[PDB]
């Protein structure tokens, strides 16, 4: 297993590839079907019919959601390259999976859940227009002209700060359009009002899709939202290194639920 | 000489530019004109009589005698203008101890319209209607600011939290520029009659200084000479704006001739 | 000192396309466009996507992938093509203008990875900002060394140089910029959104920003909607950065004979049938306003106002309207607000919208300070949306007074000039208006005259061709049959209407109608003058006086009503139905 986790890359696909095909409410396969009528290369699929299907897994999803997820769009492509084994598609199949673990109790939300996946109602209070972020940074010297690339260079960028053919001084500036971008929209959204008990100081956080799944909720929208809770740390300033004790927390989202 | 790779190179080179300065300078008293009079001279008493400190020179005297100052002229006008304010200065200091120069009489008039980017930074005629005016206002000045705790400058500020790292501090000036040290703002437009058919009047702003300070009022039909140029403006990054720096300004008698 | 193979590829094969790819005919097409071109305000090249695929699908596909990258060369091979062929002036800048791409994408579609490569989208224009020069390649130099740090591309921000262009000198912090040697390119800012037809319903459009530059920089105007060939591209902002499309080519958004070639046989049998369909005048009526019962003269009037009279421009420039302008006076409730409801949801470029509305743009264009920039732009309000459209407007007897002005010079003119705060500019607006209100007090007062039941000026009177009213009737069969009607409706929750004609096909009926352009007989010229004879005599009395407004009027309602059965000249049959329309409009003073 890989380290820190109870997960098999091999086991877990077959326990997920079995749990596609071997079902009762089969339904995946179909729906797949339609997905290669379709083409919409996404497979949103109910938690629990994991939960009911295999608790461990479930419970391993919960547990590893970034790590496990990989591993079932791998099981659903081969299904994909199996079933209509030759097709068309911009990109192959994905999967978004949702209703999980009802902690709906969005003001009482612990650390202990970080980097575990959850699901939660609420509604969505505001939004923002799409950012482009750079994934991969086109670069070139300005002296001699020297082309080149730096990819995904952890958040920030790497300056080359020397060229690569005159090698001079500091001159390869980013290029703007040349670099790789991907699309990333914030929203932030409030605890459903209605579930809380007190409600004395109704709980907001934000939400972050990530390259897809943009804009499919306008403002004021109550929905069922099921992705990864994330916590960050903050720089006491942008210059020095330092960061915060405490960790400013948001979420990936992975799948929305109309409500 | 003359005959570089580029006009505005070649008067660049001190050489030529000296040789101009000096031919010019040869013509400030040469220019005898067929009436033999020493044109030159003339103004520059008449000038000197008041300390008026801005000449009327006719394009068709620098074609004529001068002709490749004059060719250049359009395509150098800042340096060959300069070179005539240096020069007519030099004489109106020895006969009587800045002086500007005006070109006038240009061969081609244009209309608001009619001017585009090909003549971008260059002296133009045209013939327009004035629709305002303003003061003659005290300055403009540009300041950009070293940061504070960084190695960034912030960009100009016109006058009349750094980007990099957010510094709060005061920040010093890098550099500062000033322009147009006292300065008359207008605005121009297609005259009636002159009109595209339904196209809205064209309209074009011209900046004047001490060379033409309140040589017109709004709402008179005027034949301009300027340097139809870049400029900023005051208002992240203060925007460019195109104008005409007022050179020479002539006025229509009676809107109707 | 690096060049990009594949941008000198492409260059070259682009200079290739040029000065050997040909029409039909076997001429280089593209040779006499750059020989026109070479006139003053000259200076973007048209060129066809198809066509330079057929030379090269590759060079095509490189150029669709890398548009932004090798754009400047394909501007430098126009250069080096214009520049021999004739005498050019030695340095204008010259663009290249795209267009014939399929791959038209919505709002919605724009992603960072349509970054930089090429694509076409359509969509409405929401605000037009003032033209600015912008600088493209900076010209500075360090005070320290004085040495001349040239041609600075700038990527849209204030980019100093990052080092001296001496090596030895490293200031790096005070670079002074040179005027007129850094080249300039003037850039305007618009805002776009998603189009009606591809907007979801309740959905919010996708605004977008775009630049425009060239002859395309007054290519569009507010408020018109427009198919834009260019590409996305980010831009930084206070490693921030936001989207805006550059546009290299802005043309509008979409005969009869092309009309009904491109219609489907089915479509152009049943078109062709309600062509032949007498009746249809009655028959489209009620197909049109199922939901209702009696008035159905407000539903001729409305369907004549869907159709329109030929629009005709005078030797003297003069235009004169083909559209026409109608308003409704009733009594509270009365189905105004459905009349204009169902008007807005059958037709497309129909715009609902209320006189209460609060909206700075006041249903016009306007005039505004950008919230963030504070410069001043030229927002388009509803009425300039609807450009050869139509505004349901309601609450039309509420309106105000800056509106009620605006709106009075918009129908006089069909066009409106805003001019404030230095800026100026004229937009066309060809819009049908369908005026909703109620009479002072709430009901209308036969025995007083129309002045007297509406605040309208004059002006706004005398320029609307049609007015109806509507009064309830203690009548009880009528009201009788409205409730039959309305509960029918919501017992038989769907089905209770009767289309006799699909709303497509009543919309593509009006689409191939509208193609046609009804000329006048000289039988239905004297027989147009023998109504107004009629009229004339008549001399009311009317609430209204009649004046040659009136027979404005008339000839645009014939125009339509020969616009209805395609005929391509009028009949008296249109006439005098025109006639009886507008003259049982004329309601006498009952007192
Ligand atoms: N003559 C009529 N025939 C059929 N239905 C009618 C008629 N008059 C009114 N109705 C019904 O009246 C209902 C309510 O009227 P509605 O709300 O449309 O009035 P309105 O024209 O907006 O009124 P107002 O603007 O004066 O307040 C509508 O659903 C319409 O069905
Ligand atoms: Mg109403
Ligand atoms: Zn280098
Ligand atoms: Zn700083
Ligand atoms: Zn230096």
């Amino acid at each position: 297993v890989i380290w820190g986790t109870d997960v098999n890359v091999a086991a877990c696909k077959e326990n997920f590839q079995r749990f596609l095909q071997r079902f009762i409410d089969p339904l995946y396969m179909q729906r797949l079907g339609e997905i290669n009528v379709i083409g919409e290369p996404f497979l949103n699929v109910n938690c629990e019919h994991i939960k009911s299907f295999d608790k461990n897994l479930y419970r391993q999803l919960i547990s590893y959601p970034q790590e496990v997820i990989p591993t079932f769009d791998m099981a659903v492509n081969e299904i994909f390259f199996d079933r209509y084994p030759d097709s068309i598609l911009e990109h192959q199949i994905q999967v978004r999976p949702f209703n999980a673990l009802k902690t709906k109790n969005m003001r009482n939300l612990n650390p202990e859940d970080i980097d575990q996946l959850i699901t939660i109602s609420g509604m969505v209070i505001r939004t923002s227009q799409l950012i482009p972020e750079m994934q991969e940074a086109f670069f070139q010297c300005q002296v001699c002209a020297h082309t080149t690339r730096v990819e995904m260079d952890r958040g920030r960028i790497a300056e080359p700060s020397v060229c690569g053919r005159c090698h001079t001084t500091h001159s390869m500036a980013l290029i703007h359009n040349r670099s790789l971008f991907s699309d990333k929209q914030m929203i932030k959204l409030q605890e459903s009002p209605e579930d809380m008990p007190a409600g004395q100081t109704p709980h907001t956080v934000i939400l972050f899709a990530h390259n897809d799944l943009v804009d499919k909720v306008q403002p004021g929208d109550r929905v069922n939202v099921t992705g990864i809770y994330r916590a960050v740390p903050i720089r006491v300033n942008p210059r020095v290194s330092n960061v915060k004790s405490v960790y400013k927390t948001h979420i990936d989202v992975i799948h929305y639920r109309k409500t | 000489d003359l005959k570089g790779h580029s006009v505005r190179e070649w008067v660049s080179m001190a050489g030529p530019r000296l040789e101009i300065h000096h031919r010019f300078k040869n013509f400030l008293r040469t220019h005898v004109d067929s009436h033999g009079h020493n044109v030159f001279k003339e103004r520059i008493s008449d000038m000197c009589k008041e300390n008026r400190e801005s000449l009327v020179v006719n394009y068709e005297d620098l074609a004529a005698r001068e002709h490749v100052l004059a060719y250049f002229l359009p395509e150098a006008p800042a340096e060959l203008l300069q070179i005539f304010d240096e020069a007519a200065l030099e004489v109106v200091l020895a006969m009587y101890p800045h002086i500007h120069v005006r070109i006038s009489h240009l061969p081609l008039v244009e209309e608001l319209r009619s001017l585009r980017q090909l003549h971008l930074n260059q002296l133009i005629r045209t013939s327009g209607v004035v629709t305002s005016c303003t003061g003659v206002l005290p300055q403009l000045s540009m300041v950009k600011y070293n940061c504070n705790k960084c190695n960034f400058v912030l960009g100009p500020f016109c006058q009349s939290s750094c980007p990099e790292c957010q510094s709060a501090g005061p920040f010093e000036v890098n550099m500062e520029e000033t322009i147009y040290q006292n300065y008359q703002r207008i605005r121009i437009q297609e005259s009636p009659g002159k009109v595209a058919a339904g196209r809205l009047p064209r309209s074009k702003d011209a900046i004047l200084l001490a060379d033409l300070v309140d040589s017109c009022k709004p709402g008179d039909e005027i034949e301009l000479t300027g340097i139809y140029h870049n400029n900023y403006d005051g208002s992240g990054f203060p925007v460019f704006a195109t104008v005409i720096l007022a050179n020479h300004v002539a006025k229509k008698d009676n809107k109707v001739a | 000192e690096v060049r990009d193979e594949v941008a000198e590829k492409c260059q070259k094969l682009f200079l290739d396309f040029l000065e050997e790819f040909q029409s039909s005919d076997g001429e280089i097409k593209y040779l006499q466009l750059a020989e026109e071109l070479i006139r003053p305000e000259r200076n973007t090249l048209v060129v066809s996507f198809v066509d330079l695929e057929q030379f090269n699908q590759q060079l095509s596909t490189t150029i669709q992938e890398e548009f932004y990258r090798v754009y400047p060369y394909l501007c430098r091979a126009l250069k080096t093509f214009v520049k021999d062929r004739k005498e050019i002036p030695l340095a204008k800048d010259f663009y290249v203008a795209f267009q014939d791409l399929p791959t038209r994408h919505k709002i919605r579609e724009l992603t960072s990875s349509r970054i930089g490569l090429l694509t076409r989208i359509s969509g409405q224009v929401v605000r037009t900002h003032p033209v600015h020069p912008e600088l493209v390649s900076g010209t500075f130099l360090c005070l320290d060394c004085q040495t001349v740090i040239r041609d600075v591309e700038q990527q849209f921000k204030y980019t100093q140089p990052n080092i001296c262009r001496n090596p030895v000198c490293a200031n790096r912090r005070r670079f002074l910029l040179d005027t007129n040697k850094s080249r300039f390119v003037d850039f305007q800012k618009v805002r776009i959104q998603e189009t009606q037809a591809e907007l979801p319903r309740g959905s919010i459009p996708r605004s977008l920003e775009v630049i425009l530059r060239a002859e395309a920089v007054e290519s569009a105007q507010a408020g018109d909607k427009c198919d834009f060939t260019g590409t996305l591209i980010v831009v930084p902002d206070v490693l921030s950065y936001r989207l805006v499309f550059l546009a290299c080519c802005v043309a509008p958004t979409n005969t009869a004979e092309s009309i009904k070639n491109q219609m489907t046989v089915k479509e152009w049998e049943k078109v062709f049938e309600m062509s032949q369909d007498k009746n249809l005048y009655h028959n489209l009526c009620t197909s049109l306003f199922p939901t209702i019962h009696g008035n159905d003269e407000v539903k001729r009037g409305v369907l004549l106002m869907l159709f329109g009279g030929v629009p005709k421009t005078t030797g003297e420039g003069t235009s004169l309207r083909g559209d026409i302008n109608v308003c409704i006076v009733g009594d509270p409730s009365t189905a105004k607000s459905q009349f204009l409801k169902h008007v807005e949801e059958f037709s497309p470029r129909a715009v609902y919208t209320s006189g209460k509305a609060s909206s700075a743009a006041g249903l016009t264009a306007a005039v505004v300070r950008d919230e963030e920039s504070h410069e001043f732009v030229i927002e388009a309000g509803a009425l300039m949306l609807a450009d050869n459209g139509v505004c349901c407007i309601d609450e039309f007897d509420k309106m105000d007074v800056r509106d009620q002005v605006a709106i009075h010079e918009a129908m006089e003119q069909q066009t409106i000039s805003i001019t404030k705060a230095g800026v100026k500019a004229t937009l066309n607006a060809r819009t049908s208006i369908l005026a909703a209100a109620n009479p002072i007090s709430g009901h209308y007062d036969r025995s007083k005259s129309l002045k007297q039941n509406i605040n309208l000026s004059a002006p706004i009177m005398s320029r609307f061709d049609l007015f109806f009213i509507l009064v309830d009737e203690c009548n009880e069969v009528t009201d009788y049959a409205i409730a039959r009607r309305i509960v029918d409706l919501h017992s038989r929750i769907e089905e209770s209407i009767d289309r006799v004609y699909s709303l497509d096909d009543i919309r593509r009926y009006l689409l191939f109608a509208r193609q046609f352009k009804p000329k006048i007989s000289k039988e239905s010229e004297d027989f147009i003058v023998e109504q107004y004879k009629h009229l004339r005599q008549r001399d009311g009395k009317s609430s209204w006086r009649i004046t040659v407004r009136q027979l404005e009027s008339m000839i645009r309602l014939s125009e339509a009503m020969a616009r209805m059965h395609c005929c391509d000249e009028v009949q008296p049959k249109h006439v005098k139905e025109a006639f009886r329309l507008l003259n049982k409009s004329i309601i006498r003073v009952e007192t």
